[PDB]
């Protein structure tokens, strides 16, 4: 069930991320992570750790936001797995 | 920072014709180009967003096109109202940037000027003033000349003219010449004339009046 | 409804500093960014800076010499620009537009004309312009009113409180010793005059002064 919790929290990091990311990126010349929408696309593929590179942070706080988003993705992922694992182990104890 | 180059600066097109303004980015910016229209003494107005998306309230006459570095704003069948300035602006990379702008000019049929002359108003005279206004309204081309004659003889001192950018009501031009003098100068001078020689007639157009 | 409201004009002494306003209404959002574009007469639009009210962060145009400082009043929904130590060069129209965070400037303001000068705010003078009792006429008749001896720009001359838009030509002012002078014209059907009124409305933001003056034929 904490995996469920993980999903909620993630979706929140996915939004706060998109936000901060644009907030952090504007002002730094050449930055492309400056509009709310694609920002969100950016966070989604960075969380899924797929990161095509069509968009990437260039500032320090932008990268920090980045790191956090990465970890919410790499964690939820693991937590859903760790969950699944347990379910099958219990199911199997029969 | 991306550089939006807009050539040409002016576009001369005939009514109902199809006109196209081009904006070129110094580098790839996808479709993150937007076009604004600004008329004489008006503010900018979003026309197209993201190179080719409609904005509620903008004629279907307007269309967007292109991607990467070359974009094109387009008006299918220009018309008097469309006379303005067209700027493009990117939002691909910070900071946002604008283009140099592009003036659209229409080509209406020749038109002779409507001339009108006005004696200074008594309210003004009531204060040592005396301004004789003359209007050269709704003509075309924009080339036109205005001469003054206070009593058979030509005058050039106190004559301030002013032209209007092409009109968005009928694609014509208008000019206003004002001859300011003291109540005095005006007192000791009978007739005031205002001659406007335009490309539409070999002879000039005259309009005078006497202080009495 | 007119979302971004900007004061018609501001006069500023060389060296002095003005604080331009922009009060928005309508749909506001935390993702809202208010921008400032400066247009020098006869030239193009030039990004000055931007600010995100729901956070207060402000970035400016790094190429131009910073002469502004953005701020936002959370509650009253107003964005303020502080243009200090100005010079003739700073004299222009300043707009403020709202950006939803998607890149384009949805709506702009009316713009605040700023004139940096030593001179004084001189309200205008409105005299009528009726044809001479010696000039014949046809289906149409051209009347108009002369606005002279005012400063600084701008001036909003209308006809019949705006109800009459068709056939109007407000020429561009002219500068003759710290005083701008312009005149507007209007052409209505001869039949409809002078029976049906025709008054010109002149507003001059720099002095909050606004007058009228019915164009009546000459006795
Ligand atoms: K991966
Ligand atoms: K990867
Ligand atoms: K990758
Ligand atoms: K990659
Ligand atoms: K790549
Ligand atoms: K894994």
């Amino acid at each position: 069930r904490a995996a469920g919790a993980a999903t909620v929290l993630l979706v929140i990091v996915l939004l706060a991320g998109s936000y901060l990311a644009v907030l952090a990126e504007r002002g730094a010349p050449g930055a492309q992570l400056i509009t709310y929408p694609r920002a969100l696309w950016w966070s989604v593929h960075t969380a899924t750790t797929v990161g095509y590179g069509d968009l990437y942070p260039v500032t320090l706080w932008g990268r920090c936001v980045a790191v956090v988003v990465m970890v919410a993705g790499i964690t939820s992922a693991g937590l859903v797995t760790a969950a699944l694992a347990t379910w099958f182990v219990g199911r199997e104890q029969e | 920072d991306i550089l939006l180059t807009q050539s040409p600066a002016i576009l001369s097109v005939s009514p109902g014709e199809r006109v196209s303004f081009s904006c070129r980015a110094s580098q790839s910016i996808g479709t993150d180009i937007h076009w604004y229209q600004q008329r004489t003494n008006g503010s900018p107005r979003l026309l197209i967003k993201y190179a080719s998306e409609s904005i509620s309230g903008i004629p279907s006459r307007f269309s967007g096109s292109g991607s990467g570095t070359d974009f094109t704003l387009s008006i299918n069948s220009v018309e008097s109202e469309d006379i303005a300035n067209y700027y493009c602006q990117q939002s691909n990379r910070w900071p946002f940037t604008f283009g140099s702008g592009t003036k659209l000019e229409i080509k209406r049929a020749d038109a002779a000027p409507t001339v009108s002359i006005f004696p200074p108003s008594s309210e003004q005279l009531t204060s040592g003033g005396a301004s004789v206004v003359c209007f050269l309204n709704n003509f075309y081309p924009k080339d036109i000349n205005v001469k003054w004659k206070i009593d058979g003889s030509e005058r050039q001192n106190g004559v301030l003219n002013s032209w209007t950018d092409q009109d968005s009501k009928d694609s014509t031009y208008s000019m206003s010449s004002t001859l300011t003098l003291t109540k005095d100068e005006y007192e000791r001078h009978n007739s005031y004339t205002c001659e406007a020689t335009h490309k539409t007639s070999t002879s000039p157009i005259v309009k005078s009046f006497n202080r009495n | 409804q007119v979302q971004l409201q900007q004061p018609g004009a501001e006069l500023v002494k060389p060296g002095a500093s003005v604080k331009l306003s922009c009060k928005a209404s309508g749909y506001t959002f935390t993702s809202d960014w208010i921008h400032w574009v400066k247009q020098r007469p006869g030239h193009g639009l030039e990004w000055i800076g931007e600010i995100i009210p729901s956070y207060g962060r402000a970035n400016y145009n790094e190429k131009i010499q910073k002469k502004a400082t953005l701020t936002a009043d959370k509650s009253s929904s107003t964005a303020f620009m502080q243009l200090s130590s100005l010079t003739s060069e700073d004299s222009a129209v300043y707009y403020c537009a709202r950006e939803r965070g998607d890149g384009y400037f949805a709506v702009w303001g009316a713009g605040t004309t700023v004139t940096v000068s030593s001179a004084k705010t001189t309200p205008p003078s409105v005299y009528p312009l009726a044809p001479g009792s010696a000039a014949q006429t046809n289906s149409m008749v051209t009347l108009g009113c002369l606005v002279k001896g005012y400063f600084p720009e701008p001036v909003t001359v209308t006809w019949n409180s705006g109800s009459l838009s068709s056939g109007v030509h407000t020429f561009p002012a002219v500068l003759q010793s710290d005083l701008y002078t312009l005149s507007s014209s209007v052409t209505v059907p001869s039949s409809s005059w002078p029976s049906e009124t025709v008054t010109c409305n002149v507003a001059h933001p720099a002095s909050s002064t606004k007058v009228d003056k019915k164009i009546v034929p000459r006795d």
